[PDB]
RNA sequence: UUGGCGGUACUUUAUAUCCAUCUAGAGGAGCCUGUUCUAUAAUCGAUAAACCCCGCUCUACCUCACCAUCUCUUGCUAAUUCAGCCUAUAUACCGCCAUCUUCAGCAAACCCUAAAAAGGUAUUAAAGUAAGCAAAAGAAUCAAACAUAAAAACGUUAGGUCAAGGUGUAGCCAAUGAAAUGGGAAGAAAUGGGCUACAUUUUCUUAUAAAAGAACAUUACUAUACCCUUUAUGAAACUAAAGGACUAAGGAGGAUUUAGU
């Protein structure tokens, strides 16, 4: 009946099964389409050319009237549209380049770019961040048992002596890159180098648990010291 | 095409009834009376009967003339409990608000 | 009691800003692709008429039910040859008359004739229809006619009309012939078509011509046949081809209607019109004076569809207006259109546009410039939207009457008429802004709308990729930026005479200097002298001396400007 | 008439003045399932002989 | 090709002392290019002022009366005024009329929105007549009033006869004129068996 | 990520030219209703919006509206810093300027009149503003306590010596208290054809509603629905409800009172009946007495009317039985 | 139109005929709507066109009436919990009186041509007759 | 809980209309109704005729301009004149509307069998009334 | 560390509510109706609070989805190797609700912590801030208030509903589809809700609920059961009402439990 049919904002509402229950339990997927993409109005499978819909009103001074195309004429517009579907499909379909960290599968040591412009247009371009690690933590709670968290390290420095960390923890990874990302631009210290190249005497330190021996270098020696301390 | 096989049959009850409206007047009225012999009351008895069952109109159904449920239908819309108020609760009824009182 | 609304297009055109049309060819367009979109319903109606059946209007409304126009009628006998005739299909018609003289059934003279008719009428073709002519020797009209045992008057007439519509001139007047011979008698729908085609006919002798088509008239009284209104309106047609010629007969003919009784319509004096006022008229010192009596005949008077040439009257009137520059004569011809409902009768698309432009581009030159933008606002966009050149005649008038502050306005009304981009308008506005000098706010106003063109000729070109600043609009978009406290935009366009390889007017460049002068600036000074050298203009050398004179210049101006001087 | 309403608006899906939204949603899913092999049978070849 | 561009609203190019009445000639629904108004409609949000005439889908639901302002309504009676036709002078009070008219027919018009103008009950029609104004002998207006049972009133003495059985209107109105007649003439006549009462 | 459509504040541009727009629909509004402009007001602007676009909508913010600019948007609170960027006001850091600038200056006068050393109530009858005025005033808004503190240090000025300095201020901040006449409204005295005196009045009770004519002078007769009482009142109970605005006046067997109780019972008329009478004989008795009829509840409408039923509940309070489990 | 008026605007033919005209001793036109304000505004308009065209006019507003009807909240038991509906309906009573009856053509016309989208008009009619001819005279 | 009618809350980026903001209960309150017809008046007929009509109406505008309609259209019933006004987003050309239109009014005046005319107010674009 | 829990103390608590107080009930009899059970060739769903006169504001045929038997195979539509499916999964969903609940929170952008899994209040103030949703306000019950309705976010119960309609996936397509006719039974059973009675503040009659005259324990009170007649609706009485007799049990109901400010 023409009376039971539904729009398409709650066909694929129903479909998609997004809403509900298997949200909250973790449930390829299928992806929502839009089916008015490439229709034009005025055209049908029929073929008619209606004047001033899907066709010029007038043409070469003469004021059109109604028409059909022929049977091979509306095939070669089915089967032109057809290919024009493909090669939208396929945009969807590509994968292109990102740049791996530490590890094909980790976000450690992944540029995520600058921090946000400042309160008066204060562009931070010259800065670059890196992150450190990404953490999902967990808190329990009532209302939703388990609740999950991603607590995002990271770094941020221009490569001129100025740098500085912090973290951002949120429920969405973006917003904790987000948080972290503008929070330590706050935190800049200033670290001196020898002849731009090196530190000025060998360090050595203990921080809570943590043992670090760092030592001064001649130029050509590189880096050579735990990843992070590399990023 | 109607909603279902079920409204299909209530529509045709519908035509049907329509067609045999004033031949099942004029033969029952001959029987609700008391002033006709009973043989002709016991022949006109049988004149109803014969007529085809889906002409009898007790066997046509009020169904949602949208979903086609049986029951739950308001008789002023022909519509169900639940299509009524999808309607209603969108403002689309001309006059039709909630009851607050 | 309600009147147009000024402000307001058509009631055709839908009342929204995005919907209303800006030029006169968005407008048919729109109402274009209306009646299309109408063509598509009633098409669909009339092909699935199964769906639109349901009647549910009381009273019944017959013409919002589906239309039938193929014969249901399926034996064949004289009726159903009558049901075809009345659907008016030509060749179904011929098929089943002949299948009727094949079996020899009777058919009535009555029902022959009106196959005649629609055959005569449509000439032997098709009714002209959309969905997914002359007169043929050979044809079946002719060969029904033959085959016909008994005649009438009617059957003689019907074909000596279908062949004059068909452009038969010369057979139909041997039908003609053998009317008169039976003895019948002919109607005055048939004496109409034989008087036109004796016009149309070339005959060598006009005074021969002239007493043939009496001739015709002598024996529409001989048969006791009474003149109707299109008689004597074909007559008058014809004799609009011997316009020194028809003259004296045409009043004759006017005179003669009165008397009988018939009473001349607007397309009767539509004919005497053009015979006495010609538009390729070389003698127009002393033109005829006929038209002021006409309109005082048809003071106050109301008419109606009576003719076919109605609608003609009013657009020839207003163009012989125009051309005696007579604004007093248009108002009487524009007064004569309001009364009653004559406004009907103004013309079609063609006609329409074609008087009220006569009419209001006459206003603009013979009518107080107050006046003038009375009816500047009226007329427009509610009764038509002008092509530019209307435009040019409104900011003509306002030059003449000393008052260029309304310039810029009239720029704003040009943009929703799809004139934003005219060339030829854009042109006028600044040169009469900047023609002469003004005081300060005016100027600062001018400078305003200045900016204004100058955005047009920007977005223009950076759409096109081929673009040409025309020399004379920089001129006037850079003199009137100086003038109205826009001096630093005016240095930037000095630029672009080297862009698009302009070459500044002698006048420009000193008004530059002047300007350079107050603001004491020898840097701008020189910037002057740059260009002039670029284009080799013989002045430029003379500026350069007249810098050095009117601004201190330090050495490193002075070895700048030398170079200069030297290039 | 539910039939009359049923047939009018095909008739103009097919004349392309009208858009069904639901309709065209099912044709993909048709589309989409000839193409995994799970597509209506012809009759009398069903699976049962 | 780019976008086409909206026109400035026409509100901009009315004057303030404009012929209004033409802008609405008729009934039409609220046009925010065509009403110089600023009128604003919607319950506000919190820091917020009611939503403006453009794109206003409540004001649109509104049936408004622009078209009948009193200017128009005042130009439009005079125009009426020539159809209209003068009530008799002498007829200055009911009173007078239930002298020289005694006879009332009610008649009912519906008017309702719909493809159909047909209502049921517009075929009813009522005839009210006083048995005063009806010259009855003592011995007719008793026979009235036995025969007319309880359509006859005796604080009012007002006779009322609603004929609805026939389909139409000028069919009922005919017969409760005729049922009326036959009443009147009958309730003269004298019967023998009305000697036994 | 906030991605929500921000504040949109209103420069005084955006003001100045929703006032020329208000300023010409005036104008065109009046010439629509055929009014003077010169002369057409804010209320004639209120009913041609009425007229011109009738709206039922229950909730009187929701209907069309052509009001000035000023009613409708929020003043917005001026930048609070000039060009440089210094403060305007020397509190501007405290958060709450004007509050805090309001508490200095109180503190200040409380100061002086300590150092510098009779009845206090110079206002009677009037009330502290409540915390939503005090807001307005202050053009900011405030917490419960910072409310709670400004009342006692205004409560201390008072109680100290004050000039009349002192007085003027605390009244800015004292709201004159609408106390509403909470007494009778006497019925006038009209007079008969006869030319005695009689009052009329209405009474209500339940569904029942009565109009009562009581006339000055009488022997006690009451007829109702024009009935004795004795005979529409078979029930004690139902006459002795008639019976108490007289007895308590000491009035009884002086008046003739003509009653017409239309719906409700028994109970619910002569309830109705009781406060008609009530309020007739209101003009027949000295304030004092009228006084001491509203304060034995003989002159109050009774409210208690029979509430509707719920849907899924037995009655208006009773419930399904819950079912055993 | 600044400059540019009609002139002699074309005006319908209204003939009087040699018919007696009908005699409306009153005439009760019962308006309904969901909304009050809509019948504010056409009662209004009403009492004006009624004030211009001289005929005599009163006006009352008829007890509204509320039509309520209870149904089933959700689509599936929960019997207990339902949801209530209902229908305004107000009223407005334009009682007209001493009527010719092409007075009361034109004025119903103009005002039934008018009436607002949601609004039912219920006009009643009283006209006022002699008697039948041989009802005036008895005959036997 | 109540799901009737109502666009729930998401996290403030949710554009919804005055139409959309408010739930059933503000019927007759804060909006109106988008029908207006007089088959829902006490003592009158024909309520199942004017809503089923109502009915077809929106889902034909829908489809006769698709992705066209900035809100829900409203239907005016006046004598057996009907009127549809639209809010449409000015996405199509604007000779294609004056088709639409002119196609729309007719097929729907032959199949009702009254007088039908289509109101267009265009919009830049869908108006907000707040983010929910 | 956070949540949860504790037959761990401490303080404050529910407002027809946990106990107590008050009134009429339920639990006993008779019936009406739902459910389980038993059971039938013979639906489905709900089935602790939050099912049990629930989906049904309603089943003699129809409705109908069930069982038995016979029959149809392009089988409603403009077209379609297509129509149709009350076929499985509510643990894929939309839609529309229940419950906590008339509970007071929810989520977004920030800021702070000798590091942060998280936490963030003190008013004579000690790190929290400023917008949205809910509450509030407002509107409705046609003066006023109060009250009652309505409203009530995010979540909890993979809560309810593939049988309102729609729909993802899987399945039937001479059958899981379509149609006709006839059936869909009952109970020494348990249980939930209602109705009536058990009487004297009662029974019958006139009245109008006032008053009066009779009745008043074996059938006096007391059958909306069974049975017997008549009427209404219908084609069909198997239904409902009204009389008639027949009349059995019941004598205020164990623990226990419901509702009412
Ligand atoms: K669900
Ligand atoms: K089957
Ligand atoms: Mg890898
Ligand atoms: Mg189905
Ligand atoms: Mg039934
Ligand atoms: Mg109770
Ligand atoms: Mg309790
Ligand atoms: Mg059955
Ligand atoms: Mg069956
Ligand atoms: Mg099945
Ligand atoms: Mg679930
Ligand atoms: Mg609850
Ligand atoms: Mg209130
Ligand atoms: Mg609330
Ligand atoms: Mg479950
Ligand atoms: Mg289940
Ligand atoms: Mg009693
Ligand atoms: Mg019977």
């Amino acid at each position: 009946s023409f009376f039971t049919k539904l729009t398409a904002e709650e066909l694929w509402k129903g479909a998609l099964a997004e809403t509900g229950a298997g949200a909250r339990k973790g449930r390829k997927k299928k992806k929502r389409k839009d089916l008015n993409r490439g229709q034009i109005i005025g055209e049908g499978r029929s073929g008619f050319l209606w004047p001033g819909l899907n066709v010029p009103l007038i043409k070469s001074g003469v004021v059109q009237n109604i028409g059909q195309r022929s049977k091979e004429e509306q095939q070669k517009v089915e089967a032109t549209m057809v290919e024009q579907r493909e090669e939208w499909d396929r945009k969807r379909k590509i994968k292109v380049k990102r740049e791996r960290g530490w590890s094909g599968n980790t976000w450690g040591g992944v540029s995520i770019g600058p921090p946000d412009p400042g309160p008066n247009g204060e562009t931070y371009e010259d800065f670059d961040t890196r992150i450190l690690e990404v953490r999902n933590v967990f808190n329990m709670t009532a209302k939703e048992g388990r609740k999950k968290s991603v607590r995002v390290l990271v770094a941020v420095g221009n490569g001129n002596g100025a740098a500085g960390f912090a973290i951002g923890k949120a429920a969405d990874r973006g917003d904790a890159f987000r948080k972290a990302k503008n929070r330590a631009i706050h935190y800049l210290h200033y670290i001196e180098r020898y002849e731009g190249h090196t530190i000025f005497h060998d360090i050595s330190l203990r921080f809570k648990r943590t043992q670090i021996r760092m030592k001064k270098q001649p130029r050509g020696y590189g880096l050579r010291c735990h990843r992070a301390i590399i990023t | 095409y109607y909603v279902d096989w079920r409204m299909l049959r209530d529509l045709k009850r519908r035509k049907m009834a329509y067609e045999y409206a004033d031949e099942r007047l004029r033969i029952n009225s001959l029987r609700k009376n008391t002033i006709l012999p009973k043989d002709l009351q016991e022949m006109a008895g049988d004149e109803i009967a014969a007529l085809p069952r889906d002409s009898c109109p007790v066997r046509i159904r009020n169904r949602c003339v949208m979903t086609s449920r049986p029951r739950g239908v308001k008789r002023r819309w022909r519509l169900s409990r639940i299509v009524f108020r999808h309607l209603a609760d969108h403002g689309l009824l001309s006059g039709v608000q909630r009851a607050i009182w | 009691t309600v009147n147009r609304d000024p402000t307001a297009a058509p009631y055709v055109f839908h009342d929204d800003p995005y919907l209303i049309p800006t030029s006169a060819l968005e407008s048919r367009s729109f109402l274009l692709a209306k009646k299309s979109g109408e063509t598509a319903a009633k098409f669909i109606i009339n092909s699935y008429p199964k769906y639109f059946q349901k009647d549910i209007a009381e009273p019944h409304i017959p013409c919002l039910m589906p239309e039938y126009f193929e014969p249901q009628i399926e034996d064949v006998s004289e009726a159903a040859l009558e049901e075809r005739i009345r659907l008016r299909k030509v060749r179904a018609s011929v098929d089943m008359f002949d299948q009727l003289l094949q079996a020899g059934t009777t058919v009535s003279l009555e029902t022959t004739n009106s196959l005649l008719d629609l055959l005569c009428y449509y000439g032997d073709q098709e009714p002209p229809a959309d969905y997914p002519g002359p007169w043929k020797a050979q044809n079946n009209a002719e060969r029904i006619f033959a085959l016909m045992p008994e005649k009438n008057a009617r059957s003689y007439c019907t074909m000596i009309r279908g062949m004059v519509k068909h452009r038969a001139y010369a057979q139909a007047l041997n039908v003609y012939t053998e009317l008169l011979n039976n003895r019948l008698s002919a109607d005055v729908y048939t004496f109409n078509a034989l008087i036109e085609a004796k016009t149309f006919i070339l005959n060598e002798k006009f005074e021969e011509k002239w007493n043939d088509i009496l001739d015709l008239l002598k024996h529409m009284v001989a048969q006791k046949v009474k003149p109707n209104l299109q008689t004597f309106n074909t007559i008058l047609k014809g004799l609009r081809k011997c316009y020194s010629l028809g003259r004296i007969p045409a009043l004759q003919i006017l005179r003669e209607m009165k008397h009988i009784g018939i009473e001349p319509s607007l397309a009767t004096y539509h004919h005497i019109i053009h015979l006495f006022y010609p538009r390729d008229l070389s003698a127009i010192k002393m033109p005829s004076l006929i038209i002021y009596d006409i309109m005082n005949e048809l003071e106050g008077r109301t008419f109606s569809p009576q003719d076919l040439d109605d609608g003609r009257f009013f657009q020839l009137a207003m163009s012989v207006c125009s051309s005696l520059r007579d604004l007093e004569l248009a108002y009487q011809v524009h007064r004569l259109l309001n009364t009653g409902d004559n406004r009907k009768l103004v013309g079609h698309d063609p006609l329409r546009k074609v008087y009220y432009s006569k009419f209001f581009s006459l206003i603009c030159s013979l009518e107080q410039i107050d006046v003038t933008l009375k009816w500047y606002k009226d007329l427009i966009p509610s009764v038509f939207l002008p092509h530019y050149q209307i435009f040019i005649g409104l900011l003509q008038a306002l030059d003449v009457a000393n008052r260029l502050e309304l310039v810029p306005q009239i720029w704003k009304d040009s943009k929703e008429y799809s004139h934003t981009f005219r060339d030829a308008l854009r042109e006028e506005v600044l040169m009469l802004m900047a023609r002469d000098k003004h005081p300060p706010e005016l100027q600062v106003a001018f400078a305003d709308c200045a900016a204004d063109i100058k955005s047009t000729y920007e977005d223009q070109s950076a759409r096109q990729p081929a673009f040409d600043w025309p020399a004379n609009p920089l001129q006037y978009i850079a003199v009137l930026f100086l003038r109205g406290g826009r001096s630093q935009e005016a240095w930037k366009m000095l630029e672009l005479f080297k862009k698009h390889k302009k070459i500044p007017r002698n006048e420009l460049l000193e008004e530059f200097m002047d300007t350079a002068k107050a603001s004491g600036s020898t840097a701008l000074a020189i910037e002057v002298v740059k260009l002039a050298s670029a284009f080799s203009l013989p002045i430029g050398e003379s500026l350069a001396q007249r810098v050095v004179m009117d601004f201190t210049v330090d050495p490193e101006q002075k070895e700048a400007l030398g170079n200069l001087t030297e290039l | 008439n539910h039939n009359t309403y049923f047939a009018l608006m095909g008739n103009l899906r097919f004349l392309g003045l009208y858009r069904d939204e639901h309709q065209d949603f099912k044709d993909e899913q048709r589309r989409l399932k000839k193409l995994r092999g799970k597509g209506k049978p012809r009759k009398g070849e069903g699976k049962r002989a | 090709p780019m976008r086409r561009k909206a026109l400035p609203p026409r509100t901009e190019k009315m004057d303030t002392d404009q012929d209004w009445p033409s802008v609405y000639p008729t009934a039409a629904p609220f046009k925010p290019s065509a009403v110089p108004l600023p009128v604003r409609m919607g319950y506000p949000v919190k820091k917020g002022v009611p939503m403006a005439k453009e794109g206003n889908l409540e004001l649109l639901k509104i049936p408004n009366f622009l078209h009948l302002t009193p200017v128009a309504i005042k130009r439009h009676c005079a125009a009426l005024k020539d159809f209209c036709t003068e009530w008799p002078a002498a007829l200055d009070s009911d009173e007078k009329c239930e002298e020289h008219f005694p006879v009332e027919i009610d008649t009912a018009d519906y008017v309702s929105s719909g493809p159909s103008i047909r209502n049921p009950k517009a075929r009813a029609v009522t005839l009210r007549v006083k048995l005063s104004s009806l010259n009855l002998d003592n011995h007719a207006k008793k026979k009235l009033i036995k025969l007319v049972g309880e359509r006859y009133c005796k604080a009012t003495d007002v006779l009322t006869i609603t004929t609805d059985r026939c389909p139409l209107k000028r069919q009922n109105y005919d017969y409760a004129v005729y049922l009326l007649t036959v009443l009147y003439h009958e309730s003269w006549k004298t019967e023998d068996w009305e000697n036994s009462k | 990520n906030v991605q929500a459509s921000r504040q949109e504040s209103y420069t005084e541009d955006f003001i100045k030219k929703q006032i020329e727009e208000f300023n010409i629909g005036k104008r065109h509004l009046a010439n629509m209703m055929g009014e003077d402009p010169e002369t057409f007001a804010e209320e004639d602007i209120d009913r041609a919006i009425a007229y011109l676009f009738p709206s039922g909508l229950f909730e009187k913010r929701a209907r069309p509206m052509m009001k000035h600019p000023e009613h409708i948007f929020p003043k917005q609170r001026a930048t609070q810093w000039g060009e440089d960027g210094r403060p305007f006001h020397f509190l501007f850091y405290t958060g709450k300027q004007s509050y805090y600038s309001l508490m200095h200056d109180v503190y200040g006068k409380v100061m002086q009149l300590e150092k510098h050393r009779a009845e206090s109530r110079d206002l009677i009858g009037s009330r502290w503003l409540i915390k939503e005025e005090l807001e307005e005033m202050l053009v900011e808004k405030l917490s419960d306590e910072d409310y709670a503190q400004f009342i006692r240090l205004l409560e201390k000025l008072l109680t100290l010596p004050c000039g009349p300095a002192e007085e003027e201020f605390v009244q800015r901040f004292r709201r004159s208290v609408t106390i509403q006449s909470k007494k009778q409204l006497i019925e006038p005295v009209q007079y008969d054809e006869q030319g005695m005196a009689f009052s009329t009045s209405e009474g209500r009770r339940k569904s029942a509603t009565a109009q009562a004519v009581v006339y000055e002078h009488g022997s006690g007769k009451i007829h109702v629905n024009g009935v004795d009482y004795l005979i529409y009142f078979p029930i004690t109970q139902d006459r002795e409800q008639l019976m108490f605005p007289f007895h308590f006046l000491d009035r009884l067997e002086r008046h003739d009172v003509t009653c017409t109780v239309s719906g409700g019972g028994r109970s619910a008329q002569a309830g109705a009946i009781r406060l008609a009478m009530a309020r007739a004989l209101c003009s027949f008795v000295t304030e004092d007495e009228v006084e001491w009829m509203r304060q034995a509840g003989l002159l109050t409408p009774d409210p208690r009317i029979r509430e509707r039923k719920k849907p899924g509940q037995e009655g208006a309070r009773r419930k399904f039985t819950w079912k055993k489990r | 139109l600044h400059v540019d008026v009609p002139k002699d605007v074309t005006r319908p033919t209204i003939t009087t005929s040699d018919e007696p005209d009908t005699l409306y001793k009153r005439l009760s036109i019962l308006v309904k709507a969901h909304d009050r304000a809509v019948l504010d505004s056409y009662e209004y308009f009403a009492v004006l066109a009624a004030k211009e065209l001289g005929i005599s006019i009163k006006v009352h507003e008829p007890p509204r009436k509320i039509e309520r009807f209870t149904l089933l909240k959700s689509v599936h038991i929960f019997k207990k919990h339902r949801v209530q509906y209902e229908m305004r309906t107000l009223y407005r009573c334009l009682e007209l009186k001493h009527l010719t009856g092409s007075t009361a053509s034109v004025y119903l016309e103009y005002i039934q041509r008018n009436l607002p989208e949601g609004v039912a008009m219920e006009v009643t009619k009283t006209q006022i007759q002699q008697l039948p001819e041989h009802i005036k005279e008895p005959m036997w | 809980k109540n799901r009737a009618a109502r666009v729930r809350v998401a996290k403030g980026n949710k554009p919804v209309s005055y139409e959309e903001a408010h739930a059933p209960h503000y019927i007759a309150h804060r909006k109106g109704w988008l029908s207006l017809h007089t088959g829902n008046l006490d003592g009158e007929d024909h309520a199942a005729e004017r809503t089923l009509e109502d009915v077809f109406l929106r889902k034909f505008m829908m489809g006769t301009f698709p992705g066209c309609l900035a809100d829900q259209i409203v239907l005016k019933r006046r004598a057996n004149q009907v009127d549809i006004c639209a809010l449409v987003l000015r996405q199509l050309p604007a000779h294609k509307f004056y088709f639409l239109v002119g196609y729309s009014e007719t097929l729907l005046s032959h199949f009702y069998k009254c007088p039908v005319r289509l109101h267009l107010q265009t919009v830049p674009s869908k108006v907000v009334y707040k983010y929910i």
